[PDB]
DNA sequence: GGCAGTACTAGTATGAAAGTACTTGAGCTTGATC
RNA sequence: UAUAUACAUAAAGACCAGGC
DNA sequence: GATCAAGCTCAAGTACTTAAGCCTGGTCTATACTAGTACTGCC
């Protein structure tokens, strides 16, 4: 992407839907996306239990 | 406004901390001052 | 290590009675047959052939859980016609039906080589 | 049986049952028990306290 | 043939936590004395 | 003929990997 | 009436205690220094 690029695609609008595929960096972002929500699951059970 | 909940804002009740992340006060106007937007803006220059 | 041996499906050891009959205290006329050591191979074409005489009002089968062989059959007749009755005329029914298919699939084959 | 699954987070997670013995090697029980001690069956374990 | 020195082996000796509570130091106020 | 061979030992700790 | 000293309170800095539940596997566990004993070489 080009610098300062605040467009929908840039930023992480992904308008594929799982069944047309990804294209790649909407796989790249959604792969970020997915990762906070590994991260809040390995962090809160301990929190919770303590 | 960006308020804690959740968990984080568990341990803050639970703990009874003396600062929290996010302490916020709500306010509530008496008379015509809550009707008129004007009114009221005059009160939320005085708080501020 | 706890897999069961494979030929306990069909064989039956000491003591184990392969139909077992008892009464059913809920309905007049009802009788329920256990089957040891079946499936659904042999309880469903029973039930189907029960379902065909007009004297029994009803006929079910079941396997109770599918780790353990057995099938449990209740039927209800109408009075004055056993339940013992029905489940034989069932049997004797489909006996009279394979051993008629069994000599028509002979003829074809025959037919059916140089025919 | 009492019968467990860790870690339990509300008292439903131990709840008392009631032996029924089958073959081959894993505990069986009802799906709608799945609710309270939160286990999905894909390699999960559980553990039987025999009062 | 015996004694001394050196080497080897065996055993013994030693960045990217957070929060709360307590203690110490400094500052301010009051009282006493000149 | 009688009588006898009865159970104990694999330490503990450290880090690493995985499971739910 | 003013100045100095003492006492009390407040704020800041430093130190101490905790960070999920159960379970299965594996690999690996001192080194260095000193003292004593044995063997070899030389007188
Ligand atoms: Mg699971």
């Amino acid at each position: 992407f080009i610098k300062d690029d605040y467009g929908p695609e840039s930023r992480g609008f992904v308008e594929n839907s799982y069944l047309a595929g990804l294209t790649p960096t909407e796989f790249f972002f959604h792969a970020m996306g997915g990762r906070e929500g590994l991260i809040d699951t390995a962090v809160k059970t301990a929190e919770t239990g303590y | 406004k960006n308020v804690t909940l959740g968990v984080p804002r568990l341990k803050e009740l639970i703990n009874i901390s003396k600062k929290p992340k996010t302490p916020s006060l709500t306010v509530f106007l008496l008379g015509q001052s809550a009707r008129d937007a004007e009114r009221a803006k005059d009160i939320l220059c005085r708080l501020e | 290590m706890n897999a069961p041996p494979a030929f306990e499906s069909f064989l039956l050891f000491e003591g184990e009675k392969k139909i077992t009959i008892n009464k059913d205290t809920k309905v007049p006329n009802a009788c329920l047959f256990t089957i040891n050591k079946e499936d659904h191979t042999l309880g469903n074409i029973i039930k189907s052939q029960l379902l065909k005489d007009p004297q029994v009002l009803f006929a079910g089968y079941k396997v109770p859980h599918p780790l353990e062989h057995k099938i449990i059959i209740r039927v209800q007749t109408t009075p004055d016609y056993s339940p013992q009755e029905a489940f034989t005329n069932a049997i004797t029914d489909l006996i009279s039906e394979l051993s008629l298919l069994e000599e028509r699939f002979r003829v074809a084959i025959k037919d059916k080589q140089e025919g | 049986v009492i019968f467990n699954r860790q870690p339990t987070l509300h008292k439903m997670s131990m709840m008392g049952h009631r032996v029924r013995i089958l073959p081959w090697s894993t505990f069986r029980l009802n799906l709608s028990v799945t609710t309270p001690y939160n286990a999905d069956f894909d390699g999960d374990e559980m553990n039987l306290h025999l009062p």
